[PDB]
């Protein structure tokens, strides 16, 4: 194996405390996971971490009126060592 | 910052019930920090219904004070209102007004 | 195989670049490497780094005058996951 | 900041050589920034020295003017000196009194 993205669904209620997001109830936001190399090629050995971080479209009311916004580095996309 | 169910009026099966779910799908962010969340149960003659909304518990809202908007659950007190059988509740914990409650909690 | 600390030693004028060191040529810095577990008991999966560092006493001089002082954090002295 | 060696006044067996190293292990942070590396070069009839200091080029030193002092290397010259033979050489990058020149580097 090596480092890199690994799937995980975040339910925004149950994991996040979020009881005011409309839609969706939860995401893919993954995370990442695996070895890197015992040195550095350009303290401690590195590490598996995100690399890109996307955004996420959600849909919310504030009093009846309904709102499509987006939260941005919600979305694990690429990991990197270091 | 208060959430409140913000269906305003819809139909509801809701009668005689100890207790009822609101089954509105739409929690929401009150837009104003002071506002509290509101649910009335009204039947007449032809149907029911069950209105869910954010309000300022200093105004009135059908002509009616909101007088027990401190409470963190809805329980639901009667109007006299001629022509349906009227009920109200406030009360200010998230989304508290998604469980409405007649005559008190056992 | 486990998260330690594994053992590095860095010469003040080959590796920092720091001509101006009396004493000692150079020491023990040390570092963070091995496997942490897959989640977390209280993103990315955790990571080997250092958790106690210490410091070094070094000696230099100003002027003709010798100085003996410490420099903090040189010496990583235990890791954790995290 | 600028690093010197900084021994003072040792004896040398630098003698009938184009270059020699200084043999000196203090290597010091000059207390002031605008210090510049200096050595001198003494053989009178009974032995020879080599001093190395930091120095400000402002002031004399031996009563003499440290000329060269932008040199990145110490080019030793010599300077009039009764019953010995002297040279002086001063220069500004680190460490640079360590190796000094005698004439011209080839």
């Amino acid at each position: 194996e090596n480092c890199c993205v690994r799937p995980l669904y975040i339910d925004f209620r149950q994991d996040l405390g979020w009881k005011w997001v409309h839609e969706p109830k939860g995401y893919y936001a993954n995370f990442c996971s695996g070895p890197c190399p015992y040195l550095r090629s350009a303290s401690a050995s590195p590490c598996c971490v995100p690399q890109d971080l996307e955004p996420l479209t959600i849909l919310y009311y504030v009093g009846r009126t309904p709102k499509v916004e987006q939260l941005s580095n919600m979305v694990v996309k690429s990991c990197k060592c270091s | 910052p208060q959430l409140c169910k913000f269906c305003d009026v819809r139909f509801s099966t809701c009668d005689n019930q100890k207790s009822c779910m609101s089954n509105c799908s739409i929690t929401s962010i009150c837009e104003k920090p002071q506002e509290v969340c509101v649910a009335v149960w009204r039947k007449n003659d032809e149907n029911i219904t069950l209105e869910t909304v954010c309000h300022d518990p200093k105004l009135p809202y059908h002509d009616f004070i909101l007088e027990d908007a401190a409470s963190p659950k809805c329980i639901m007190k009667e109007k006299k209102k001629p022509g349906e059988t009227f009920f109200m509740c406030s009360c200010s914990s998230d989304e508290c007004n998604d469980n409405i409650i007649f005559s008190e909690e056992y």
